[PDB]
């Protein structure tokens, strides 16, 4: 009897969200769950910005979570990787033989960071302008679905389909979000990736939790 | 030598900081800025991606953080430059460098203004702390609510005893001035931000960090400094 | 003295005629005027901010009482294998586990994962009877409910109401600030809050903040 629209939608707090929703969180917009108990949206236009940072950071974040776990599964899967953790993988430019891709000497072998830094702060810069107000692909398009070149597949031409799979997105966006921030937060705690965290909280799940990091951070 | 014509004919050939035809913070990849943000203001380059000023008197408010958040920093990066650029030239402070300069009041001889024994001498912490919070108080409350130097005057351009030379009184010199004033600040709030990171990763002193940049800026970049906050 | 209407007292005294905002109106407890960064604008963030100020409030003052009450009884006399609040927590880890007031046979708790999961489970349930209502009030006051809450009525009347309020936001207010002493001030010094204050009572114009001032540079 799932809906994820309108007044009877799915809530952040469940059978005791009748009273926690505001009345400008309208069930209009993907993972309206009814959660803005700091009043930070009231205003439509702040709404859609902060629906805007949202979805970006959304999108981002399930980059980078693939781009976290997908070196260190491969590592464990026994091809060769200089620094295959994630919070070092930065630091293999600094190496002897520079930041190699698949551990191959001859894909990449990238020697310098500030002409990568260049290209990647010039290319990034076009294509976020291009995010802002359109460019060669697509002048007057939606600044969050923007379509007609970014689906070549073509899977969301039914307003319904459409509806859900940005639901999908949002969800599996928001997913990937708390599992960045655990991500930053549990390296700084625990200085391993995150694949290693799993394999020690398999070894042992009573022992090795984040309990066991608690008085790290004590001043003395 | 000729007369130059009043602004009857010439009320806006020269707004290009305001109105809608104004530079704004992506160039040409801005698009059009938010509603609110119309060009009325010094500094406006359309850029409140998060909307956080959505609101007129919210964002009246910020206006007056950033004004006095840009005086301020301006006032702290020529601070923070002036005491270690001559402490470059012979000048012997106790510390001329700024995150270590506030220590001074712990030396021997106390915190010596231009490392001057006979110059102000202070020799306690909480007295300058006491002074100081008490003139603060005082003139912060005079910005907020009049005071001995101006009661009905604006809340963030006053003049009057704030404008001595008369640099305001053309209203379009005013409005150029303002921009320069806001651009000026926010490129001394950034180059403050930075003073605080690199102060943070580096531990030297700003200029002491330019030194070492134009030493091998190849490799005396921030990127020497990348694997300093590794987890253990 | 008012605390209410036009000329109520203000958060810079006879300074503060002029920077007052207009939506600012003396109506709520603890309005002394102070929104310079102007966070309220919309009575509907205000709102969310009222409730937020009001139970962060009522946490800080639980918070504050809990970490001055164990330290004062430390001295007195109670044993207590760690009495100060900063490493209260990690009495989970000691061999006879996290006894109440020292007692081997009050609490006696050895895992901290069921303390949590306990914890969770019940601050969940209570916290959206919070939000929406539910055993004890349905429809009440998200701040100010009554009736169970009010076991022995001291807020019947409509200005003792008032004045209970102000009184209440305003041992918050000093419970907070207080409590943001206690971070600080523990992280700088990493002792108690008692035992900094029997130090500052022992020399104060030596072991005061500024003793620890040079502690944070970076020195690289
Ligand atoms: C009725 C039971 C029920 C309860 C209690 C909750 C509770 C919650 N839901 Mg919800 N839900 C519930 C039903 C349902 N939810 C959902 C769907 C969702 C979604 C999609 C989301 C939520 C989220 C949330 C959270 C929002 C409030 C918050 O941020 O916590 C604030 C309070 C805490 C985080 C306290 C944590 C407890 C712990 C004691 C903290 C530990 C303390 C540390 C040791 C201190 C730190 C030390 C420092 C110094 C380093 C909250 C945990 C959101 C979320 O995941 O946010 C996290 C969210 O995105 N729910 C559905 C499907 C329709 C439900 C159906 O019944
Ligand atoms: C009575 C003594 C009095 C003193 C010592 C100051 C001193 C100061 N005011 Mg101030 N004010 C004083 C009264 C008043 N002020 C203001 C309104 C302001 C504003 C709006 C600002 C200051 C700022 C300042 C600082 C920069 C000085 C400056 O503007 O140079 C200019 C002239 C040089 C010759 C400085 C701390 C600025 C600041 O704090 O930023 C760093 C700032 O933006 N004042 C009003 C209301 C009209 C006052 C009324 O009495
Ligand atoms: C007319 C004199 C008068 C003055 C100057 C003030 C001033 C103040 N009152 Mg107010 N009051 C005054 C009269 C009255 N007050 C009140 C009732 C209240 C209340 C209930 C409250 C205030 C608060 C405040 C503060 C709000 C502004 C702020 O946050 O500071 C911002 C500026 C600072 C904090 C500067 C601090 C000075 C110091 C130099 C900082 C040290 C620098 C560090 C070394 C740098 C840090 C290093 C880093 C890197 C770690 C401010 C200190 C609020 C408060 O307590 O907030 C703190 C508050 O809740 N007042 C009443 C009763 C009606 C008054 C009657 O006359
Ligand atoms: C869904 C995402 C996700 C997943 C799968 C994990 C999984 C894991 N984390 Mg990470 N973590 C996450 C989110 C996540 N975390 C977030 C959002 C934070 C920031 C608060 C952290 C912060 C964090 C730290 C600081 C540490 C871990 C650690 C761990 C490992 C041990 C489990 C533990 O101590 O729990 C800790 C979990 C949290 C602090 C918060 C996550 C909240 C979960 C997702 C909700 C509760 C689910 C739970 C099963 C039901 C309640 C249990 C009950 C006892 C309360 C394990 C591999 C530890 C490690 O490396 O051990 C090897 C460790 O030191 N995590
Ligand atoms: C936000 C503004 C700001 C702040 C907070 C500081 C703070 C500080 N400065 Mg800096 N400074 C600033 C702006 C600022 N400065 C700017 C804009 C300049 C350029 C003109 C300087 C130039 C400067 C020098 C050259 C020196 C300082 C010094 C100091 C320290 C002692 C302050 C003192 O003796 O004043 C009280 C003194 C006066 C108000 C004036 C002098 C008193 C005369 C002799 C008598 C007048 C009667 C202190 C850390 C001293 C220091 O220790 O350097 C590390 C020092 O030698 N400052
Ligand atoms: C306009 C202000 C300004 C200026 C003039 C400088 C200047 C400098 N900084 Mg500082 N910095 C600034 C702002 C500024 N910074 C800010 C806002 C931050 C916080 C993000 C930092 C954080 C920072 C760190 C952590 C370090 C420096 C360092 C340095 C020096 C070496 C340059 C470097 O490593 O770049 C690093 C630059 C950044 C991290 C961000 C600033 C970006 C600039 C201002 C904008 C881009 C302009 C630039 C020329 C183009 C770069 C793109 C290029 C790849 C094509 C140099 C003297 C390093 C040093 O002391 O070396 C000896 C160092 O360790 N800075
Ligand atoms: C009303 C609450 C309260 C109380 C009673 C205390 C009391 C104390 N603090 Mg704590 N503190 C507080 C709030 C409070 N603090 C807050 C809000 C912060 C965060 C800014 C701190 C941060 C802090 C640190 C980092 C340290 C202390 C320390 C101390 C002790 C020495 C005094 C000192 O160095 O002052 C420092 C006070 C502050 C930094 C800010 C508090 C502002 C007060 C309440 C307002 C001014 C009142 C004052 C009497 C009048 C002005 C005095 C004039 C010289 C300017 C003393 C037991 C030191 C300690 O442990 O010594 C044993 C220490 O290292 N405190
Ligand atoms: C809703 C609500 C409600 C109420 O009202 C209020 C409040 C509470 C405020 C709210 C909440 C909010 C929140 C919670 C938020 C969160 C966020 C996050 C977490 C984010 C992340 C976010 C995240 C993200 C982006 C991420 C990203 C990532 C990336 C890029 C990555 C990258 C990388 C990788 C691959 C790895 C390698 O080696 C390198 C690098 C380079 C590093
Ligand atoms: C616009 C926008 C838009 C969208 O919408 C959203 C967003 C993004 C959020 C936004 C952004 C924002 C930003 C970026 C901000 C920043 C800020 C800063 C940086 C500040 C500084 C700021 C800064 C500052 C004040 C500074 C100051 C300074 C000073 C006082 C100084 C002092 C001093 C000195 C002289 C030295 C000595 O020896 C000591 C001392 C004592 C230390
Ligand atoms: C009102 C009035 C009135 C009447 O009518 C007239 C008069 C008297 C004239 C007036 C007054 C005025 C004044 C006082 C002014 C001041 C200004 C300033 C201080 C500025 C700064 C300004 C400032 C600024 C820009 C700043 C900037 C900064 C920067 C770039 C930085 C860079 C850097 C860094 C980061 C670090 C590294 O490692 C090095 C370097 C390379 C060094
Ligand atoms: C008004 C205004 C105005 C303008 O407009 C803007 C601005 C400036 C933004 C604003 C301001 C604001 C502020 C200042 C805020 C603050 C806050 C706080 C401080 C909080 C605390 C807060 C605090 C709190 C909650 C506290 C809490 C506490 C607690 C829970 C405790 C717990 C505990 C204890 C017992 C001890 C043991 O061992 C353990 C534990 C577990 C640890």
């Amino acid at each position: 009897g799932i809906e994820f629209y309108g007044p009877n939608r799915a809530k952040w707090l469940g059978p005791y969200s009748e009273n926690a929703t505001p009345a400008y969180l309208t069930g209009e917009f993907p993972g309206d769950y009814g959660w803005d108990t700091a009043g930070l949206s009231a205003d439509p236009e702040t709404f859609k910005r902060y629906r805007e940072l949202e979805l970006i950071h959304a999108r981002w974040a399930m980059l980078g979570a693939l781009g976290c776990i997908t070196p260190e599964l491969l590592a464990k899967s026994g091809t060769q990787f200089g620094e295959a953790v994630w919070f070092k993988a930065g630091a293999q430019i600094f190496s002897e033989g520079g930041l190699d891709y698949l551990g191959n000497p001859s894909l990449v072998h990238a020697q310098n960071i500030v002409a990568t830094l260049a290209v990647q702060v010039i290319l990034m810069g076009l294509v976020e302008g291009y995010r802002v107000n359109g460019g060669p692909a697509g002048e007057g398009l939606d600044p969050l679905y923007p379509g007609e070149s970014f689906d070549p597949l073509g899977l969301a031409d039914d307003p319904d389909t459409f509806a859900e799979l940005k639901v999908k997105e949002i969800k599996n966006g928001r997913l990937a979000m708390f599992s960045m921030f655990g991500f930053f937060v549990q390296a700084i705690v625990t200085g391993k990736g995150p694949i290693q965290n799993l394999d020690d909280h398999l070894s042992n799940p009573t022992v090795n939790n984040a309990f066991a990091f608690a008085t790290k951070f004590t001043p003395s | 030598r000729r007369t130059v014509k009043p602004a009857s004919k010439a009320s806006t050939p020269d707004s290009f900081w305001y109105g809608p035809e104004r530079p704004l913070f992506l160039g040409a990849f801005t698009g059009e800025p938010p509603s609110y943000l119309t060009g009325e203001f010094p500094g406006d380059y359309g850029w409140d991606t998060a909307g956080l000023s959505a609101d007129p008197e919210t964002f009246k408010r910020y206006r007056e953080l950033e004004l006095i958040h840009a005086r301020w920093a301006m006032l702290g990066a020529l601070g923070c430059i002036f005491p270690e650029l001559l402490g470059s030239y012979g000048v012997p402070f106790g510390e001329a460098v700024w995150f270590k300069a506030g220590a001074q009041i712990f030396q021997e001889g106390g915190l010596d203004y231009l490392g001057n024994p006979n110059l102000v001498h202070a020799q306690s912490i909480l007295a300058i702390l006491g002074t100081q919070v008490l003139l603060m108080g005082a003139i912060e409350g005079y910005r907020v609510n009049g005071g001995p130097l101006g009661e009905g005057l604006d809340k963030l351009y006053p003049g009057g005893s704030f404008d001595p030379l008369g640099l305001a009184d053309d209203p379009d010199t005013f409005a150029e001035l303002k921009v320069k004033e806001i651009k000026n600040g926010r490129l001394a709030m950034f180059s403050m931000f930075g003073f605080f990171v690199q102060a943070i990763v580096t531990g030297k002193g700003p200029l002491q960090n330019l030194s070492d940049h134009l030493a091998n800026p190849g490799t005396n970049n921030a990127f020497a400094y990348a694997t300093k906050f590794t987890p253990q | 003295i008012e605390w209410y209407g036009p000329d109520r007292p203000k958060f810079l005294g006879p300074f503060s005629e002029g920077d007052t905002p207009a939506y600012l109106t003396g109506e709520f407890p603890g309005d002394y005027g102070w929104d310079t960064a102007g966070l309220s604008a919309d009575p509907e963030t205000f709102k969310r901010y009222r409730e937020l100020e009001l139970i962060h409030a009522r946490w800080a003052m639980l918070g504050a009482l809990g970490c001055i009450t164990p330290e004062l009884l430390a001295k007195n006399g109670i044993p207590f294998g760690e009495a100060v609040w900063f490493k209260a927590g990690a009495q989970i880890f000691a061999e006879g586990g996290l006894n109440y007031l020292g007692n081997e046979n009050l609490i006696h708790a050895q895992s901290i994962i069921a303390t949590l999961a306990f914890q969770v489970v019940v601050m969940g349930l209570a916290e959206a009877y919070r939000a929406n209502g539910g055993p004890l009030g349905e429809g009440l006051d998200p701040l100010h409910p009554g009736g169970a809450f009010d076991p022995l009525g001291l807020a019947d009347d409509p200005d003792t109401f008032a004045e209970l309020k102000v009184k209440e936001i305003k041992n918050g207010r000093l419970a907070m600030f207080s409590m943001f002493g206690f971070f600080v001030q523990a992280i700088v010094t990493g002792k108690g809050p008692i035992q900094n204050l029997d130090d500052h009572l022992a020399n104060p114009t030596a072991v005061n903040a500024f003793a620890y001032a040079t502690k944070f540079t970076p020195s690289a």
